[PDB]
RNA sequence: AUU
């Protein structure tokens, strides 16, 4: 009652990591890296790698910085949207995969990264026979 | 070094090292120590699991609906599971996966136990067990390489009461972390080997993989002369360090093969269902709902 | 054993 409202005043783990990162402050390490043949989907979280050949792919709970600081999830289920799956994160990125899984949402339509792989806004293409 | 098995993911123990009757000595590696090339930003444990699994799917494991895989020691400094993350991408998708660990981490297991293996409990038979535990005071030998009765007392409990009939093992032993009953547990599979991984060649490690097992002793086995053949392969067959395998994951996923689950008496087991077992055809346990719990000691 |  007075907790929750504590913690939407000030805990917000999310932009706490956001904010470290302008301060200069090292991208958490050790996200577990998947061997996959680059030659997937390319979907943002899927059950098993899915990266093409412009993303990597990782274990979902590596890359949550809810699951790494041990702090519950910012949801009323508490559910983690991460954990037992695979997140593809393009590989200019992958050296902070957990900065990049906060910093985007990714597309509820395609299921790509919203700005990386997400083309449900561009023009309409002339028909192709 | 041989060249032609640098291609493959790892080196399986010839069977006719299994049948000599070699006294045990120190285990001496040409190359110990030596690191392997990984490809970039791939952790030695993803990398090892992944030939462990590309090994795996040579052999007839059994592969039902809602197949029950419990990883042991899958816990890591890091405080992640790479092991995990590995066998949840081999695994066919909707497989159960319980993985286990002394100290917490942060896993892709549908569920997590923390605390000594010893505090596992369940009511359920498993279809696959793998376990890459090791006791850090192993490193400590203090005296000479006898039959470790740590973890492994457990894991062979775990394999002869909660281990389905036509299920495998993967079980992760040294030159000093390894157990005479373990070994002898192998003779009750239809088939086991010695695995060792090419990304580790250089390490005494390997896998004790049992193909299919059949809850009863196929051939007698004794552990500490099986152990001491296990040393004379590594000491007399180096292998050069590899990470080739790990470039072609086309075929890498376990094929779902929806291998049938029954629920027989001991008294039905017969020559067929022997049989059965025996090819990766037959899984026999109940399929009643997965229960587990890890202990924790009460005290003030 | 956690290159
Ligand atoms: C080499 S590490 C495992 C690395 C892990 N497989 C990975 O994927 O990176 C060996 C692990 O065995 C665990 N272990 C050792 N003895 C154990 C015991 N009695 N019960 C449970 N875990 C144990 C240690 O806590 C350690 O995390
Ligand atoms: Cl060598
Ligand atoms: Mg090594
Ligand atoms: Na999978
Ligand atoms: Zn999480
Ligand atoms: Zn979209």
């Amino acid at each position: 009652s007075t907790v929750l409202s504590f913690c939407a005043f000030a805990v917000d783990a999310a932009k706490a990591y956001k904010d470290y990162l302008a301060s200069g402050g090292q991208p958490i390490t050790n996200c577990v890296k998947m061997l996959c043949t680059h030659t997937g989907t390319g979907q943002a979280i899927t059950v098993t790698p899915e990266a093409n050949m412009d993303q990597e792919s990782f274990g979902g709970a590596s890359c949550c910085l809810y699951c790494r600081c041990h702090i519950d999830h910012p949801n009323p289920k508490g559910f983690c949207d991460l954990k037992g799956k695979y997140v593809q994160i393009p590989t200019t990125c992958a050296n902070d995969p957990v900065g990049f899984t906060l910093k985007n949402t990714v597309c509820t339509v395609c299921g790509m990264w919203k700005g990386y792989g997400c083309s449900c806004d561009q023009l309409r293409e002339p028909m192709l026979q | 070094s041989n060249s032609s098995q640098a291609w493959q993911p790892g080196v399986a123990m010839p069977n006719l090292y299994k049948m000599q009757r070699m006294l045990l000595e120190k285990c001496d590696l040409q190359n110990y120590g030596d690191s392997a090339t990984l490809p970039k930003g791939i952790m030695m444990n993803v990398a090892k699991y992944t030939q462990l699994c590309q090994y795996l799917n040579t052999l007839t494991l059994a592969v039902p609906y809602n197949m029950r895989v419990i990883h042991f020691g899958a816990g890591s400094d890091k405080g992640v599971a790479p092991g995990t993350a590995v066998l949840r991408q081999w695994l066919p998708t909707g497989t159960l996966l319980v993985d286990s660990d002394l100290n917490d981490f942060v896993s892709d297991a549908d569920s997590t136990l923390i605390g000594d293996c010893a505090t596992v409990h369940t009511a359920n038979k498993w279809d696959l067990i793998i376990s890459d535990m090791y006791d850090p005071k192993t490193k400590n030998v203090t005296k000479e390489n006898d039959s470790k009765e740590g973890f492994f007392t457990y894991i062979c409990g775990f394999i002869q009461q909660k281990l389905a009939l036509g299920g495998s093992v993967a079980i992760k032993i040294t030159e000093h972390s390894w157990n005479a009953d373990l070994y002898k547990l192998m003779g009750h599979f239809a088939w086991w080997t010695a695995f060792v991984t090419n990304v580790n060649a250089s390490s005494s490690e390997a896998f004790l993989i049992g193909c299919n097992y059949l809850g009863k002793p196929r051939e007698q086995i004794d552990g500490y002369v099986m152990h001491a053949n296990y040393i004379f392969w590594r000491n007399t067959n180096p292998i050069q360090l590899s990470s080739y395998s790990l470039f072609d994951m086309s075929k890498f996923p376990l094929k779902l093969r929806g291998t049938a689950v029954m629920s027989l008496k001991e008294g039905q087991i017969n020559d067929m269902i022997l049989s059965l077992l025996s090819k990766g055809r037959l899984i026999i346990r109940e399929n009643n709902r997965v229960v587990i719990s890890s202990d924790v000691l009460v005290n003030n």
